[PDB]
RNA sequence: GUCUACGGCCAUACCACCCUGAACGCGCCCGAUCUCGUCUGAUCUCGGAAGCUAAGCAGGGUCGGGCCUGGUUAGUACUUGGAUGGGAGACCGCCUGGGAAUACCGGGUGCUGUAGGCUU
RNA sequence: GAGCAGAAGGGCAAAAGCUCGCUUGAUCUUGAUUUUCAGUACGAAUACAGACCGUGAAAGCGGGGCCUCACGAUCCUUCU
């Protein structure tokens, strides 16, 4: 077994990535990222709901995934399952390390005390702010409801204090709800796909000429 | 315990800054060093020959003796106890002129130029320079118009 | 959908530029450094340099001293102003480049009141003559030879300026090995056959070796030198002639010139009110362009 | 024709060089008799090259002798050139061109064109490759104020046809 | 209005393609006897002047890319000093001072010294 | 984004890389200075000066390695 996260729920040791320096780490827990109907371009899915921490904390990639499955759960039964789209923005890069396991019996071997201390890799935690995003989920106007729901339910796999908060931007954008449906008629913004870009009015003519056409 | 090395913590403060690579501008090699004049030590990486030493980056001394292809000075070294005045050898690349002296010897030409001739138009100016008196009485005046009144506001959470 | 294009937008927000006369070609930073700047214990004197340039019809010498703000021309001498004098035709060769250094030598020396010392040597003799200082008289001009991007090969027209330079009074540290008289397998330097090239009798010869080779040919070739009636003779006394009235005469004077328009012979920059509705009736025939169908 | 006239003084597709190569695997009597056959189909001395770093699966190490090579210039570079045309029967494909305009062509035997098989020379194999120039491109190799040669004065691979099929008309189409 | 030779600051100067360039000059260019270098007079060197601005180069262009300078981001993030302030803690407010950076939106796009040319 | 003998960092493009030509400045000397520091030494390093040379047409550059490590008192022995 691990140890409780009660032994590393806070950031005081100076973040740690894998790296040339750091070998051998375990694999993280949490391998997909994004979940549900991945291809939904822009009009399918105008809402979007987030997950906000209210704690300087680290969560890790157990629980990152946990709480992964059981917000993909309610919404399958909740709009079929290719109502939503689920993706997780965090990513497990600190790593956490554990002390060695004294066993028998402080001959064998070099060590029977804190002497040469400097722990072996054991673990992936993922460090959040305050104001920080945990998990967002895009789905129609008429599934508010359950995006609250869903998420309230994934609040519980985590340690700290979270907040359940619809977006006023469009989807996954960065535009507001509002502005977006004339802003894609005035063709400042262009969809592809899960994201949409944004065509500025400064870049050489040819480009404007085929979008215009 | 670290070790005594020249160039340990050297990382950054020896490179050449971003895009200023390569070739050294050839003017800084014909800036004219006299003795007694106040240089400011910073050092670049580019010329490894007569380099300072990493205590000196930064630091400032004057001019005691200038030879073919770098230059003498008297710079104040901050050890633990006591301030003591080494005497260091520094090719040319790796200092350049203080314009805090040279802010300072063209007032004292301008100081003495203004008191040399305050005497046939019979004012005395003022020479010190005074640190910043409180500002004196004036009217604001509104030009007709309301001061607008600033108000809190409420709280939205957004990010 | 081929290459990872090497020159992408991060290609340039990190592509440092070289220095402006070295990307367009002309500077050797490398040897500037060496050859312009002055030892700092002398604090102020000019260390000056003989910078000798050949065009493909011009032959440029001068000599500058540099500071802060750019080099200082103290003279300058040029090939386009032999025709007032002797030789009329026949530019940017080693004869001509002898000429110049003579010129330039002669010019520089009677503007600090030297021309009646350190006449360098009046008879043409192509051995190894340094000017060595008068005592009880004022120095010899120190100077130093700045070659550029030409390679210093033996026979190079650089070095008949040099030669001009230092047979003109101007003390300037040399060696025989880059000279048109030395026998590179030998050692030797054979300091007659550098005089035929002092005079140009390499190209007289050469006016004597395309008489019997072709006739039309030969008159396609030195086509100016049937202009002034340049026989391949008479070529020797041509540059001795030319040798004279340096000496004589080397003060330059210039004809002044006022009397001149400001016409543009450029476009003026378009300015920012012109760039904008532009491209606005760029699009005004292009939205009205296909409203046709 | 008064636009058809404006390159006549300084646009004139002309060959610069000649590139000749014979590869071979075996430094000794492979090589010196490989470059036997060079000194009278050119009349030149050819100029070696060695390998630069070892493969070792087919039995080659670094710094041997592997191939030879000729850079034929000049009023000399047409007439070797038109021996490699005819022997090739005017008959090259699209993709012997290059993105720059250049061509090559091997040859299976070096006794077509040719000259006569001696009492020890081999019975080799070379190939030409033509460097096809313009009045002005030698800006690009000098060295004081060098530079890029522009990019209309640049030789395109459809245009090196319109020196190849006018001054040699040779014929393609196999493209593939 | 500008160009050569030499520079200083080293992109407002770079890069991509397009259009024009009067006279000077810079070049392309024409040769290989000498000088001197090669596998090759292509570079390098040399002696030249039939031909052209096609290229280099110079100037302008582009809802150009970069680069430079502004805003905006934002009094935000961070922070000096202070409290018997809050909170179980994590950490967050306040007081006293300083105060950023990207995306996003504008504008700009080489100056200049010495010496000598042309431009009526 | 290569290379520069090696660890890593810094530096470097008509260069410090590569390939060639010519060579011993990896020589003989007295001091001053910096680094560790008690402002002691060793080790290493930086400017000079006096010789004597090397190299290049020359300006110059060079008294070991592009910079940061690669090493050792008294007594004693040995050689000049
Ligand atoms: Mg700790
Ligand atoms: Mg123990
Ligand atoms: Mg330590
Ligand atoms: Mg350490
Ligand atoms: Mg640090
Ligand atoms: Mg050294
Ligand atoms: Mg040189
Ligand atoms: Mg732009
Ligand atoms: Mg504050
Ligand atoms: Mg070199
Ligand atoms: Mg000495
Ligand atoms: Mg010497
Ligand atoms: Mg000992
Ligand atoms: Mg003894």
């Amino acid at each position: 077994g691990r140890r409780p996260a009660r032994c590393y729920r806070y950031c005081k040791n100076k973040p740690y990535p894998k790296s040339r320096f750091c070998r051998g780490v375990p694999d993280a827990k949490i391998r997909i990222f994004d979940l549900g109907r991945k291809k939904a371009k822009v009009d399918e899915f105008p809402l979007g709901g987030h997950m906000v921490s209210d704690e300087y904390e680290q969560l890790s990639s157990e629980a990152l995934e946990a709480a992964r499955i059981c917000a993909n759960k309610y919404m399958v039964k909740s709009c079929g399952r290719d109502g939503f789209h689920m993706r997780v923005r965090l990513h497990p890069f600190h790593v956490i390390r554990i002390n060695k396991m004294l066993s028998c019996a402080g001959a064998d071997r070099l060590q029977t005390g804190m002497r040469g201390a400097f722990g072996k890799p054991q673990g992936t935690v993922a460090r959040v702010h305050i104001g920080q995003v945990i998990m967002s989920i895009r789905t129609k106007l008429q599934n508010e409801e359950h995006v609250i729901e869903a998420l309230r339910r994934a609040k519980f796999k985590f340690p700290g204090r979270q907040k359940i908060h619809i977006s006023k931007k469009w989807g996954f954008t960065k535009f507001n709800a509002d502005e977006f449906e004339d802003m894609v008629a005035k063709k400042c913004l262009i969809p592809d796909g899960c994201g949409v870009k944004y065509v500025p009015s400064h870049g050489p003519l040819d480009k404007w000429r085929v979008l215009h056409s | 315990t670290n070790t005594k090395g020249k160039r340990r913590g050297t990382r950054y403060m020896f490179s050449r800054p971003f895009r200023k690579h390569g070739v050294v501008p050839l003017a800084t090699y014909m800036r004219i060093y006299k003795k007694g004049d106040i240089v400011d030590i910073k050092g670049m990486g580019t010329v490894q020959k007569g380099m300072p030493h990493k205590c000196y980056h930064g630091k400032t001394g004057r001019v005691y003796n200038v030879t073919q292809h770098a230059v003498g000075i008297v710079v104040n070294k901050q050890v633990k106890g006591k301030i003591l005045a080494k005497r260091i050898n520094v090719r040319i690349e790796h200092i350049k002129h203080s314009k805090s002296r040279d802010s300072f010897l063209k007032r004292v030409k301008e100081n003495d130029q203004k008191k040399k001739e305050a005497k046939e138009k019979g004012t005395w100016v003022q020479l010190k320079r005074q640190p910043a008196p409180p500002r004196e009485a004036h009217f604001v005046r509104t030009n007709g118009k309301e001061p607008e009144l600033l108000e809190p506001i409420p709280y939205e959470f957004m990010a | 959908g081929f290459v990872k294009v090497v020159k992408n937008k991060a290609y340039f927000k990190r592509y440092q530029v070289k220095f402006r006369r070295r990307r367009e070609g002309k500077t050797d930073y490398y040897a500037r450094k060496r050859l312009v700047i002055q030892d700092k214990n002398k604090y102020n004197t000019p260390k000056y340099r003989m910078i000798v340039r050949v065009t493909n019809r011009d032959i440029i010498c001068q000599i500058a001293y540099a500071r802060i703000e750019g080099d200082m021309i103290v003279c300058a001498a040029y090939a386009h102003e032999l025709p007032k004098y002797g030789v009329k035709v026949g530019l940017t060769n080693y004869a001509a480049a002898y000429c110049t250094g003579l010129l330039l030598a002669r010019r520089l020396l009677n503007r600090f009141g030297m021309d009646k010392i350190y006449e360098g040597q009046v008879e043409v003799t192509g051995d190894e003559y340094n000017v060595e200082s008068i005592d009880g008289q004022p120095g010899a001009f120190t100077c130093y030879l700045d070659a550029g991007l030409a390679r210093t090969t033996t026979g190079n027209k650089v070095f008949g300026a040099l030669k001009g330079a230092v047979d003109g009074g101007l003390s300037i540290p040399h060696s025989t090995k880059r000279f048109p008289g030395y026998d590179s397998e030998s050692k030797e330097f054979n300091a007659e056959v550098h005089r035929k090239h002092i005079m140009g009798q390499n190209v007289a010869d050469y006016m004597r070796y395309l008489m019997e080779e072709d006739e039309d040919a030969y008159k396609k070739q030195f086509s100016q030198y049937i202009k002034n009636s340049v026989t391949p003779d008479m070529m020797e006394e041509m540059y001795k002639k030319a040798h004279a009235a340096i000496r004589e005469n080397p003060v330059y004077e210039k004809k002044p010139k006022k009397e001149v328009k400001k016409k543009r012979w450029n476009r003026p920059k378009m300015s920012l009110a012109q760039k904008k509705d532009r491209v606005a009736q760029k699009k005004a025939s292009f939205l009205r362009a296909q409203e046709r169908a | 024709q008064d636009q058809g006239e404006k390159e006549n003084p300084m646009r004139e597709l002309r060959i610069r060089k000649l590139c000749l190569n014979i590869c071979v695997g075996e430094s000794g009597d492979r090589l010196t008799r490989a470059a036997k056959v060079l000194e009278q189909l050119t009349g030149q001395t050819p100029v070696f090259s060695k390998a630069r770093y070892t493969v070792r699966s087919f039995g080659i190490r670094r710094n041997e002798k592997i191939a030879v090579h000729c850079t034929v210039r000049g009023a000399k570079a047409e007439e070797i050139l038109e021996k490699g045309l005819k022997v090739r029967e005017y008959e090259l494909r699209k993709n012997n061109f290059s993105d720059t305009g250049n061509f090559g062509f091997g040859i299976q035997e070096h006794i077509d064109l040719g000259i006569k098989y001696d009492p020890s020379i081999g019975i080799y194999g070379l190939d030409f490759y033509v460097v096809l120039g313009r009045p002005g491109f030698s800006i690009a190799d000098k060295k004081r104020r060098t530079g890029c040669i522009g990019a209309k004065h640049r030789i395109s691979k459809e245009e090196a046809m319109r020196w190849f099929q006018q001054k040699y008309d040779g014929i393609i189409l196999p493209g593939k």
